RNA sequence: CGGGGGGAACCUGGGGAACUGAAACAUCUCAGUACCCAGAGGAGAGGAAAGAGAAAUCGACUCCCUGAGUAGCGGCGAGCG
RNA sequence: GCUGUUGGGAAGCAGCGCCAGAGAGGGUGAAAGCCCCGUAGGCGAAAGGUGGGGGGAUAGGUGAGGGUACCCGAGUACCCCGUGGUUCGUGGAGCCAUGGGGGAAUCUGGGCGGACCACCGCCUAAGGCUAAGUACUCCGGGUGACCGAUAGCGCACCAGUACCGUGAGGGAAAGGUGAAAAGAACCCCGGGAGGGGAGUGAAAUAGAGCCUGAAACCGUGGGCUUACAAGCAGUCACGGCCCCAAGGGGUUGUGGCGUGCCUAUUGAAGCAUGAGCCGGCGACUCACGGUCGUGGGCGAGCUUAAGCCGUUGAGGCGGAGGCGUAGGGAAACCGAGUCCGAACAGGGCGCGUCCGCGGCCGUGGACCCGAAACCGGG
RNA sequence: AGCUGGGGCUAGGAGUGAAAAGCUAACCGAGCCCGGAGAUAGCUGGUUCUCCCCGAAAUGACUUUAGGGUCAGCCUCAGGC
RNA sequence: GGGAUGACCCCAGGCGGUAGGGGAGCGUUCCCGAUGCCGAUGAAGGCCGACCCGCGAGGGCGGCUGGAGGUAAGGGAAGUG
RNA sequence: GACCCGGUGAAAUUGAACUGGCCGUGAAGAUGCGGCCUACCCGUGGCAGGACGAAAAGACCCCGUGGAGCUUUACUGCAGC
């Protein structure tokens, strides 16, 4: 709803910036942001857990957001922009030669 | 916004084909009584010199 | 033709005159040094001394005109057989509108300078020079108008 | 002052030797495949700007997206698309309704 | 059955100023403007001739361009029109 | 639309492609037709609004002669008094309207055509309704030789707020880290506030009212310099010391000269006005007419307005009209003449337009700021 | 002809007033707010970059004029002689 | 005066200046030029400069900062110093 | 209270100041021109001769065809009678 862009949970390829050539799973959507996740870009934010109940929280620290517009899905062959068929009945998104 | 002519000439003086403007000889509409035949005849028209030019611009319209 | 300079030719000036500097003019602005160039002044043309303008001149110029306004009666327009020359036929009102004189002005009256021409010439009237002229081949179509 | 302007316009552009008026439009349905294609052979390369007139609407929606050809009905004609333009291209058709509207 | 109250402007109607301009000022101007009241609505007003006005003329009303700063009005001043 | 290349980051640069009725525009780590949102082009409403635009259906409307003369809107017309409206200011003052008095007729009726009479003509008052073409912008949308946070609305920000006033009413200020919060764990000094390390980041003199960070203003360090000289503070000359080099830069000891700026004035260093200093805001314009000049177009002609069609930053059409081609005369009028006049005396007047630009003028505040006051409604 | 609490009424050319033109919300010879309104101001002040050429006046006439103006005089630009 | 008009050279005058008149420029915002060109090998803006061009208004160039915009020639418009 | 110490800390005013005396001069009342005399640099507690010291665009005075209050056998109007 105004919200609305290209993909979901699922495999994309990034073709980012730092990230440029990437492959991953699920991108964990915002879109708020139009923002998603992958195993692309990661940091490290500093910590003494929000309770030092089990003392530390740890350090390594997770994936940063990623603007929608860096990924790109994937099946049957790479990238391409995905198009959108009929169906005879209801409405998916089939891929430039190829499906789903 | 449109200039307006300035009647009050328009009512009292002409003008002429050169572009002078041409006014009666003031001073005999009532003064006689005795002036010289010679006065109260000399006045036919005249011409103006200097406040003609703001006489005419007053006459915007009519030219 | 090129891009630039088809470029203003000559004398074409949109440089007119602001005054604000130290130089040109300056101050108290191109004009001004005293006070009555302020925001207003009285005109003059007509205006000023509070003497008398000269509206000390007289408006002999009587018939000026009575309250219901114009006396609507039919107006008379001047042409030359000379202009006529021009042309050859025929010629008549509105035929002369649709060239230089008369246009509208009603009521044509040929007259004046010029040779006269072989043409029949319809008119509402003649100066007698013009008639006269017009014996040399030419109309007295006259009369008119109902 | 128009008129003139506009005779002139075209005048300047027929002595530089730009100015070509055609007949040949096998570039139909309006598309720039065609047109493009169309433009090559009769050495349109788009290696300088175009003005193309013409009433064919088929053809207008064959250029337009262009970038380097300045399309245009008839009735358009005008000297600063005319002068912006470096070459000129026009219908017979086209060619013919200048002429109507000098004398 | 209706009414009532509200609504940015816009509209019609009932009332209706002064500074100002006139190089003072009273007629005149600003101006039937500002403002107050009542009413109308998506508009309002107007509208089918007891009209115009000089044309064997035209043919409801409204709005635009002309006509024209003309016709005239005017302490024939300023100005109005 | 892929690869390669620098870069934190490509959309840059390079190689080789493709789409285009789509090369409007925004975003994506920088500068992308082909990554995203879009654009061209084309789809779509069960529901509730809208809807003669296209249909239907009603209401409704559909004659001649020849006779009678029964009706054709009343305190009305009409006249007078007092006023209003119109360009009309009592004018020769009609017409339209009406507070007061008097007060008809039904087509031989009655109003009007600018006092009034007479012809000639126009129209049928005293009952009512009528779309459209017109105005306006709370609201939705589209555009911009419109603004870009002292601008643009008073308000980009939780503003008609805070604050002020009994009240009517008055009325501000205040935007910006970064691509991403990755917004600085942990150690150190400290009560904290603040620092210092560590750490993130391409960058932290991007560290959180955080981009850029000018000036006034206040410091710290360094060079030259000053405690027997007198000054609008500078300047000309020499000389010394300090800093990269036969030339500069800084400073200033002694010598010569020297009455701040602006305004207003006959006259100001003036003991006449203004000004603490710095930064920003801050004053000769625009519309329409006019009149000179100038760049052009056409020329005894020139030119179109409103609108109509076309465009979607495209131009056309439209001669109603406007100036000019003829002047004189108050006019009737006459005309290259005409006016006064008895006058074949005299004498007076008697040969472009359209658009651009600039100077100036008239009307609107009309170069900007400022009254004491007057009026209306609260 | 006392003071004072609470509840009322009277207002802007109007109120109130053992009277001063006193009071009427900290300035009353006519309140305050918003509006006409950017009133008008012949007065005072202010008017912003650069270079180049020329360069005045503080007289006369009239002026409800006299520190304002209109014409003339003196400056300047263009064309012409 | 030349006149291979060269706006380039000789010859002769002049060049204090307020109100004013005239003439040439500089710079700011925006428009066409632009689907272009400059820009991360660093835009605009800022801090220096004893350097270069201009009579001047100004224009370059060099270093430092800054971190994403800027905009020729030649024209056009103005909330322009 | 004023003075010294410790804590907090304003104001009007302000062109910039490196701010002496006399005799002169000057728009005729000079730190700032001329001549001469005098004077090492910087504070603090005191005084009020000067800076025509500060404050308030003079109340006086005149000027403006500025205003406003009041008067009358000024004018012209109106309410009232």
């Amino acid at each position: 709803r105004v919200k609305m862009h290209v993909k979901k949970g699922d495999t994309v390829l990034v073709a980012s910036g730092k990230y440029k050539g990437r492959v991953g799973k699920v991108k964990e959507v915002l879109p708020k942001k139009y923002a998603v996740i992958v195993e692309g870009v990661n940091i490290v934010k500093k910590a003494v857990r929000v309770s030092p109940k089990y003392p530390q929280g740890g350090f390594i620290e997770k994936e940063a957001p990623l603007h929608a517009s860096k990924v790109r899905p994937i099946c049957p062959a790479c990238g391409k922009p995905t198009r959108v068929r009929k169906k005879f009945l209801e409405n998916g998104k089939k891929i430039r030669v190829c499906a789903k | 916004p449109k200039m307006k002519t300035h009647k009050g000439a328009k009512k009292r003086v002409k003008i002429t084909a050169s572009g002078k403007v041409v006014a009666m000889k003031t001073g005999k509409r009532h003064l006689n009584w005795q002036k010289s035949g010679k006065e109260i005849r000399q006045k036919g028209r005249k011409f103006v010199l200097a406040k003609p030019e703001a006489e005419r611009i007053k006459l915007l319209l009519p030219y | 033709d090129l891009r630039p300079n088809p470029g203003a030719n000559k004398r074409r000036k949109r440089v007119g005159r602001g005054p604000g500097s130290g130089h040109g003019k300056t101050a108290t602005r191109g004009h001004k040094g005293q006070k009555s160039r302020s925001g207003g002044l009285k005109d003059p043309r007509r205006f000023e001394g509070g003497r008398s303008t000269t509206l000390m001149r007289l408006p002999k110029r009587g018939m000026q005109g009575q309250v219901p306004g114009e006396i609507k009666r039919p107006r008379y327009q001047g042409v030359n057989l000379k202009d006529l020359a021009r042309f050859e036929g025929e010629v008549t009102p509105e035929l002369l509108v649709r060239a230089g004189l008369l246009k509208k002005g009603y009521r044509l009256k040929i007259l004046g300078e010029g040779e006269a021409k072989p043409l029949k010439v319809v008119a509402h009237a003649f100066s007698k020079s013009a008639l006269e002229k017009l014996k040399a081949a030419g109309g007295e179509p006259v009369l008119l108008e109902a | 002052v128009r008129k003139k302007g506009l005779a002139m316009a075209v005048a300047d552009r027929a002595r530089e030797g730009k100015l070509l008026l055609v007949e040949a439009f096998a570039g139909v349905n309006g598309k720039t495949k065609e047109f493009l294609a169309w433009a090559k052979e009769a050495g349109l390369d788009g290696s300088e700007s175009v003005l193309l007139v013409t009433g064919n609407e088929l053809v207008r929606r064959a250029a337009r997206n262009l970038p380097w050809v300045v399309t245009l009905a008839p009735e358009g004609l005008n000297v600063y698309d005319i002068v912006r333009t470096e070459r000129l291209v026009m219908d017979l058709d086209a060619w013919e309704v200048f002429q109507n509207r000098i004398g």
